[PDB]
């Protein structure tokens, strides 16, 4: 329950998966509408720690290029090297990406991060002990979402291509 | 050793111009300029006569004029002709030859 | 002095390629990448001509191309070539061959 | 006596050698359960001071993966070094293995883990004026268990091989 | 100049063993590792060719194969060698030989 | 070169033994240990065989063992033979001789 502001009551079902957080430049909206990134079949590159550099992040980009597909890139955070990348490869010829933070403060993103992984089908880079690196991706080491909504204070993936036989797993997990 | 226009270096130093500035990649995407630094892969333009530090007779320049090379990262010194922006080194300080 | 692929080093300089990365060890168990270092080992790939410092006639280098050698730590400069990294030393910072 | 929490009284007879401290990465659960690292006949490494790099690590999983048998690591900590090799030597081929820090604080703990490596058989390394390292290990100097039993606040060993004739010497010099 | 198992210095470097590690004392009591340094008595067992130096003909090295040395306290390079730490010095560094 | 109690100094090495500790003063008093330093006079006891930077033939060293020498005050290696310090000096540093 929230301090609603209208006259009424509502009930507002957030579906899928959303978090509290919306994407950094204000130069990937392509809507024409209010302020929304909106893409449909997109890729997803999970990141533990931060895209600081422009190498680590040039693979990912070149596999959504040659698929020729959007790409959201949630990790802890885009460096602004990698960040002048993006918005470069934005304003002009148009490769379609976006970028997001984590949502939660240490410790629970990098459970989190792992589930929306799971849900969308995918690594999360930079684990502990996992040994991912950003350099070496592959088109199936991308996380696969039917679509996907980032406006300035929250991001919304609905549909997670994520192999629901292992969500169940990871629910079973979670729930004992 | 030969010369440039209207510039010849003295004793040992060696004129180059630095490749081009690398700015896509190869397969689709394209870089800032922050980015990408000083191109290491140059052409000789430049060479001095012969080397002071030889006994009697002076020790001609290895790199001959026209030849590619894998320059070095710290030393050289920025000249500017034409408006355009050449880099003297000394020629024990390159690198590489990029013979094919 | 012998080349390699399109590439020459200039008069000490030597070519090398490290060995293998260690990612096992000897008897059953595997270990991290931050670990292990830069491996010591490496075989030489590129030589380059002879020592200018030689008085009159250039003293060629004496490591041989297709030995292995006993690497410096420090001294070393990265060169690519092809998408893979080499080291460009100096002839006298080699520190021991594996003649065997 | 503690401040229950249900409506009735409880007796609660904790068993063995427990104590109030659990694994370090939650990636040795091999349990799908609740949240446990569960073994039987485990060797043991008692460990004074602190395993930092991965040369002192490596001697005592060379032994555990030749013998086959899983391997607990009972330390006053386990460096990040060491960790990432553990940890990855788990989450790939399968190397059965679990970390733990050292019960005590002070001295008590430098008392305690030598409790605990004659109650199950062995010797801890790093001891002040014994001049045993990790370096040099044998399979008979590492401790061997019964069943043990790692969650993520206590740990408890339960049947130790450590020649009862000495842990009854043991017993006499602690009452004495 | 002669060889290891394998291995062989360059141009000056010597491939000592440190000798024993003075476990116990001479009367009857016995003392501890992280005490008694590093040993500085060798015994040589691996030899560079010759002197780089040396101008024309090279000068090879003084001490020979099998001898007991001094070693110096600082100047060193770790090598293994089948899991056994040898150290390479330069034939200056090495202080006196124990010829007897 | 001469050697030592098998001890045989590298090329402008000398080994040397350092004179009495002067525990009392001359006319009737006496001194402690933390005071009088390190004494500077010495005698030479081991010679290394020659210079090895004097080109062709080795230059022999100039001080012959059973020399009083009066030693600098910083350079100096201190070496241990049957329990006995002893100090390897370079030649060079050797300030002077107390010939009589």
């Amino acid at each position: 329950v929230k301090d609603g502001k209208t006259l009424n009551d509502e009930l507002e079902i957030i579906e899928g998966m959303k978090f509290d957080r919306g994407y950094i430049s204000p130069y990937f909206i392509n809507t024409s509408k209010g302020q929304k990134c909106e893409f449909q079949d997109a890729y997803v590159l999970l990141s533990e720690k931060k895209i600081s550099s422009i190498q680590s992040i040039v693979p990912a980009l070149e596999i959504a290029n040659a698929h020729r597909k959007p790409l959201v890139i949630i990790a802890e955070d885009v460096d602004g090297e990698a960040l002048s990348t993006l918005v470069l490869n934005r304003l002009k010829v148009g490769l379609q990406v976006v970028a997001v933070k984590a949502p939660g403060f240490g410790d629970n993103r990098k459970n989190q991060l792992k589930d929306m992984a799971i849900a969308t089908g995918g690594a999360v880079f930079g684990e502990e002990g996992l040994t991912l690196n950003l350099e070496d991706v592959q088109p199936h080491d991308l996380g696969k979402v039917g679509e996907v909504i980032v406006t300035k204070d929250d991001a919304m993936l609905l549909k997670g291509k994520g192999d629901k036989a292992q969500i169940e797993k990871r629910i079973q997990e979670i729930i004992e | 050793g030969q010369a440039f226009r209207k510039f010849l270096p003295l004793f040992d130093r060696v004129l180059v111009e630095r490749s081009a500035a690398e700015t896509v990649t190869k397969g689709g995407i394209m870089l800032p300029e922050k980015s990408q630094g000083k191109v290491l892969q140059a052409t000789v333009v430049a060479v001095g006569s012969g080397s002071k530090g030889k006994g009697g007779e002076i020790q001609p320049v290895s790199v001959k004029v026209g030849d590619k090379v894998l320059l070095p990262e710290y030393g050289g010194t920025k000249v500017v002709l034409d408006d355009k922006d050449y880099f003297l080194f000394r020629d024990g300080d390159i690198l590489g030859k990029y013979v094919d």
